[PDB]
């Protein structure tokens, strides 16, 4: 599915050099590449910052007001945990494969069964797929991530993810919330209230602050998670109390972090596309950039009408093009492979 | 190098990590957090597409994965009895981090 | 055994003193074990006399190395609480010792207890002023590390620009006296080749030469360094006083036992 | 209680900065 | 920053809003000139005691 | 002459060539001259035949030392229009030349013409990867320093972490190269050394092993060069091509005359 992305945007590049190839004829291979890339590279900023941010944090960058050399864009070590858990926490069981008359077709299975969907953690680090084999097929996964609905924001995680991620080490599955936490502790990452603090919220005193909306309902989550730290607030790392933080939006601790750090990544940052300093684009071509989604990449690339797909691909709504079956679960996928 | 919003919390200070027993253990900290139900649908109907695009971005912006040199390996401690990765209550089941 | 990893858990050591000077005592103790060994090979009477021959030499040879690459010449030590790390107002509880040396500078910094702030406080610096190495590139350098502030003050208290002239006359006096005691170390060499020939007069001559050598040393160091303005090194509520360490007092020593056993030879030789 | 109750600046605006601590320092 | 500045620009900083880890703060190259300048055309020929 | 600053006005010389062939080249010119000097007292008909000697064997040992330190191994260039500098649109017309040898590259950007952009543009910029030194540590300071694109491009192409494997094999090929056009160095020496003495065969069979040792180097380089994967090297809009540069072809041939020489002194000497 990372993969599929690649391979959209991969083929969107291949695209973008034809038709620069058609328009000035007599450019040579080092002069389209180079425009290519920029092109390519203006609508991925745009994408990813105007349209996917306001979709998954419920929140948008600030009016941009011109190129800042003196701010310093690094990624902070805060944003790795909280984007990784924020992303993490939406990984459903299965992903549907889907055709442009919204039909979903069935995943053959390396068991040679026919699933409902392509199971997640039967696909890490795949070679080969049987129902993966043609450009068609990577077009149905694009097609049916765009109308698959995306688990809970939530504390929970799927057990492809929590039990069958991918171990790097002697063992072929791993606890990928483990390996986090300890990527957290090996980072040297602050507590949660510390790293509160530091971006100006409001402090937390109870536990039962944390998340009152959960607190609210019968979920114990809360309360065994203060039981493991010995009821000590001081003591919660940063990546649980975004977990536990995150009701329907991430948490208002990592939403800040990621919101903060992509204000630094575009302010700091000479060749952003809309930087009329550079020289990248002229005005009109700052234009077209902005007006291009990625509802626009997929179409130019899967080369589909555009009524196909929703106008906002990273939310659908009703009455968009092909609702998906059902909400995925465990149920009816493939057993993971043991570990 | 990453930035930092506070400065480094490690056990010494300087590189070593904090760990047991001042901090639960992952694993523990997993189970107890991260087990659930799937099959919930998100809240604002966020699609699937945009949880591997913002994965995409997140492999064009940052990537601290790798292992660095001298290797170093701050292993988590499976709980005795877990049902993944310590089925046989064998107790020692070490995941190599 | 594998199948867990580290394939070796446990703490890495470190060695518990100074490798130079380390060495050095292996080197002489060495020697000494075998002439130990040779020593029922030798004849009659002349053992004792011979032991404490042998013995003396070695002792000597060893005393100018290591005092010509000890950091102890200058030394000083404070107990005090002072300010540790940047980004924490936290104090520490710690003896600040300085050691000024030939060719350096060591900078400890010891907590007491050593375990104060979750942090192992054992610091052991040095910043080395020699000919062809750049005091200020240590200095920024150590910066750039990240040392404890006592020990950055200290060794910004030795820079070439600070406002006390603590490194101009500090790196001339040990440039000068190590000289002089590599000149000691090649004279108490010949004064071994020499007395192992039949002039015995000459011998005595160059080992008398390694005491003046040693003496002009020590006497070269004590004035270089008192020719100092005073830098007053203030530590929390406390003020550091160096002065002359053991290295300086073991050159005294050994210069003296080498210019009295010289005087004793040649006087000896006129009355025999 | 210690009446220093808080983090002394330094005299060469080293460590003023929490990643660059090179910033604003004498030299820069 | 609040006294000086004010009276001898005519231009005020902003409010306070907090500290910016982020920003970088060292002096550029054409603020020596600019405040060099700006000060030495004010060098009156004589002091009053 | 003083009152004006600085003294000298002039601008500063450049070493016009390589500063370690320069050096070989002097020090063999004068063992020439030296022996060209000497010729008038060589006795009587034996004074071609010795000057053919003498500097057959002068120019089989300058030239083991001039291609074992001379980076012209696998050579290239290529004239294009390239991206300059940082912070800068404008492109400049230069050759950019390749020149890999045992120790490391020499990296040559040289403008078409020199003076461009109102800049001198002719870098020559090494990058070595010798045993105990770091390649990347050396890209990375010519990051830091600022070095021009085509200069990084190509000097990044050759990282040990990028993604066509030239470091590996070229490191490899240069490193035991070097070391047995040393072994060969060595060999010539001792032919010299044996044709001063009376058995003249066992020196021929010495000029011989120089001979087979040149010709290992020249077959090991090739061989490892050949096992790359092709590295496509484009610039602008062009592609650079490496090829077997002088310093093969040097080393072909002295090999191959060292060879012959050895194997007609040990015919001759069967002959005769
Ligand atoms: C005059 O002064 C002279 C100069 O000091 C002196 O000569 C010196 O003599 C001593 C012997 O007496 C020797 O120097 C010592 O050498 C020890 C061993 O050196 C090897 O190991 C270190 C350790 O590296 C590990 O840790 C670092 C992080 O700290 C990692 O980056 C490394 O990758 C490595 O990590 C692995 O191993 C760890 C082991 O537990 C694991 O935990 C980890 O997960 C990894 O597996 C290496 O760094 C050394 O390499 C360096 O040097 C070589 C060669 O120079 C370089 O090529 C290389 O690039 C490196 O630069 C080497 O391999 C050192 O451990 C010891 O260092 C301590 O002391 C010095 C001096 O005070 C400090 O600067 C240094 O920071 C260390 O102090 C900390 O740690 C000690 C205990 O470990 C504490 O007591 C101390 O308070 C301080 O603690 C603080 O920091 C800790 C983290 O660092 C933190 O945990 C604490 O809480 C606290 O905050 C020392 O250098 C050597 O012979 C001479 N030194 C030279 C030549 O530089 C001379 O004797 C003096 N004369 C007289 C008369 O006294
Ligand atoms: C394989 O590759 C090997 C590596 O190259 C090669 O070995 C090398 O051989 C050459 C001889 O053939 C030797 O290297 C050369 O040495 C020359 C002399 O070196 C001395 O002088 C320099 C100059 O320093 C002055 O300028 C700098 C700023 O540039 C100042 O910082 C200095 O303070 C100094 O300034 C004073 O003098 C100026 C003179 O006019 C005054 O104007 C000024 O006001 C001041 O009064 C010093 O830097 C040298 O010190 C450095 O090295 C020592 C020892 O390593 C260090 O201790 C020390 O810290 C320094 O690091 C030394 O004292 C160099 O001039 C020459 O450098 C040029 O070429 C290299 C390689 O391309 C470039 O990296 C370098 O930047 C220079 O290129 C610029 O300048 C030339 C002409 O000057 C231009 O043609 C060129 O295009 C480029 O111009 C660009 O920059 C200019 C500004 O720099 C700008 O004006 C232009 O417009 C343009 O933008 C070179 O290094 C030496 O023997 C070997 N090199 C080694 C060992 O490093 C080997 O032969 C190769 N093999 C084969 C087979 O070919
Ligand atoms: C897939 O869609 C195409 C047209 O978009 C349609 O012709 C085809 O029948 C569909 N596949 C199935 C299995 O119905
Ligand atoms: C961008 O889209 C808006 C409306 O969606 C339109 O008015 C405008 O002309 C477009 N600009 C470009 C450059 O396509
Ligand atoms: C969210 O998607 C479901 C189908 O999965 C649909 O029934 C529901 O109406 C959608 N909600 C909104 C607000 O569009
Ligand atoms: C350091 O502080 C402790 C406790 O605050 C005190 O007992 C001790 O006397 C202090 N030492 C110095 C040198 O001020
Ligand atoms: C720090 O020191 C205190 C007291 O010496 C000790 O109780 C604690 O376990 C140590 N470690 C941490 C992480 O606080
Ligand atoms: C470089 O540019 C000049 C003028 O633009 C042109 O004449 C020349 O052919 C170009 N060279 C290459 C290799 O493209
Ligand atoms: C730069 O080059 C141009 C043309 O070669 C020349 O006229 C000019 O004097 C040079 N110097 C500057 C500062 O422009
Ligand atoms: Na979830």
């Amino acid at each position: 599915f990372l993969q599929a992305l690649g391979l959209l945007w991969f083929r969107y590049h291949n695209l973008w050099a034809q038709r620069l190839a058609r328009q000035h004829p007599d450019w040579e291979d080092e002069e389209l590449f180079q425009h290519a890339r920029k092109r390519v590279i203006a609508t991925y900023q745009n994408i990813a910052v105007y349209e996917w941010l306001p979709s998954f944090l419920q929140k948008t960058l600030p009016e941009y007001t011109g190129y800042r050399p003196f701010l310093d864009p690094s990624i902070s070590s805060e944003f790795v945990a909280a984007s990784e858990q924020f992303l993490s926490t939406m990984v459903p069981p299965g992903v549907y494969m889907r055709n442009a008359s919204c039909h979903f077709q069935g995943v053959i299975n390396r068991n040679s069964s026919v699933s409902r969907a392509l199971r997640v953690c039967n696909s890490y680090w795949s070679r080969e797929h049987p129902s993966l084999q043609s450009a068609e097929d990577v077009d149905a996964l694009l097609l049916g991530m765009a109308s698959q609905i995306a688990e809970r924001e939530d504390h929970v995680l799927v057990e492809d993810v929590r039990d069958f991620w991918p171990g790097p080490l002697k063992f072929s599955r791993t606890d990928h919330l483990a390996s986090c936490l300890q990527r957290g502790r090996d980072l040297g990452l602050p507590s949660y209230t510390k790293a509160r603090a530091a971006l100006g919220l409001s402090p937390i005193t109870r536990w039962q602050d944390i998340n009152p909306a959960l607190s609210r309902s019968n979920d114990t989550v809360l309360e065994a998670t203060a039981a493991l730290y010995n009821q000590d607030l001081s003591w919660l790392e940063l990546l649980p109390g975004g977990l536990l933080e995150s009701h329907r939006d991430p948490g208002p601790l990592f939403s800040t972090i990621v919101l903060e750090q992509f204000v630094r990544l575009r302010d700091g940052d000479r060749y952003w596309f809309e930087n009329t300093r550079n020289g990248l684009f002229s005005k009109k071509e700052i234009e077209e950039i902005r007006n291009t989604t990625l509802q626009d990449v997929l179409v130019a690339v899967i080369n589909i009408d555009p009524s196909a797909l929703q106008p906002n691909v990273f939310v659908w709504h009703k009455g968009d093009p092909c609702p998906q079956p059902r909400q995925l679960s465990t149920e009816g996928l493939p057993a993971c492979a043991p570990s | 190098r990453l930035q930092r919003l506070v400065p480094a919390s490690y056990a010494d200070g300087v590189y070593q990590p904090l760990g047991e027993p001042h901090l639960p253990n992952p694993r523990d900290l997993s189970n107890t957090i991260s087990r659930g139900p799937a099959g919930l649908a998100s809240l604002r109907n966020r699609t699937v597409l945009g949880v591997f695009f913002g994965y995409h971005v997140l492999s064009d912006l940052v990537s601290v994965e790798t292992p660095g040199c001298p290797a170093e390996f701050l292993n988590i401690r499976i709980p005795p009895g877990d049902p993944m990765f310590d089925p046989d209550q064998r107790g020692d089941v070490v995941l190599p981090f | 055994l594998g199948h867990t990893f580290p394939f070796y858990a446990g703490p890495k050591p470190t060695f518990p003193m100074d490798t130079t000077l380390a060495s050095i005592i292996m080197i002489f103790l060495t020697a000494l074990a075998t002439f130990i060994v040779i020593l029922p090979g030798i004849r009659g009477k002349t053992r004792l006399f011979w032991l404490l021959r042998v013995v003396t030499s070695l002792f000597i040879g060893a005393a100018i190395l290591a005092v010509n690459f000890s950091s102890e010449w200058s030394v000083g030590q404070v107990s005090t609480n002072t300010s540790y790390k940047a980004f924490s107002s936290e104090w520490i509880s710690a003896d600040i010792g300085l050691q000024v040396g030939l060719g350096g500078v060591n900078i400890t910094l010891t907590g007491t207890p050593v375990q104060q702030l979750n942090e192992t406080i054992n610091y052991n610096e040095e910043f080395t002023w020699r000919l062809g190495e750049n005091y200020a590139e240590e200095y920024a350098k150590a910066l750039e590390k990240g040392l404890p502030d006592p020990v950055l003050y200290l060794a910004e208290k030795f820079t070439p620009r600070s406002p006390c002239g603590l490194y101009r006359q500090y790196r001339l006096a040990g440039h000068y006296t190590s000289a002089m005691l590599w000149v000691a170390f090649l004279c108490w060499l010949l004064a071994n080749v020499m007395l192992s020939m039949p002039v015995l007069v000459y011998g005595g001559y160059m080992l008398l030469a390694t005491g003046i050598f040693q003496l002009l040393a020590l006497l070269f160091f004590s004035m270089a360094t008192s020719l100092t303005s005073p830098c007053p090194l203030h530590l929390g509520a406390s003020v550091l006083h160096t002065h002359h360490g053991p290295a300086f007092w073991i050159t005294l020593t050994t210069g003296l036992l080498c210019v009295l056993l010289g005087l004793a030879m040649a006087v000896a030789h006129r009355m025999q | 209680q210690n009446p220093i109750s808080w983090e002394v600046q330094r005299f060469d605006g080293w460590y003023n900065n929490l990643m660059e601590h090179r910033w604003g320092s004498k030299g820069s």
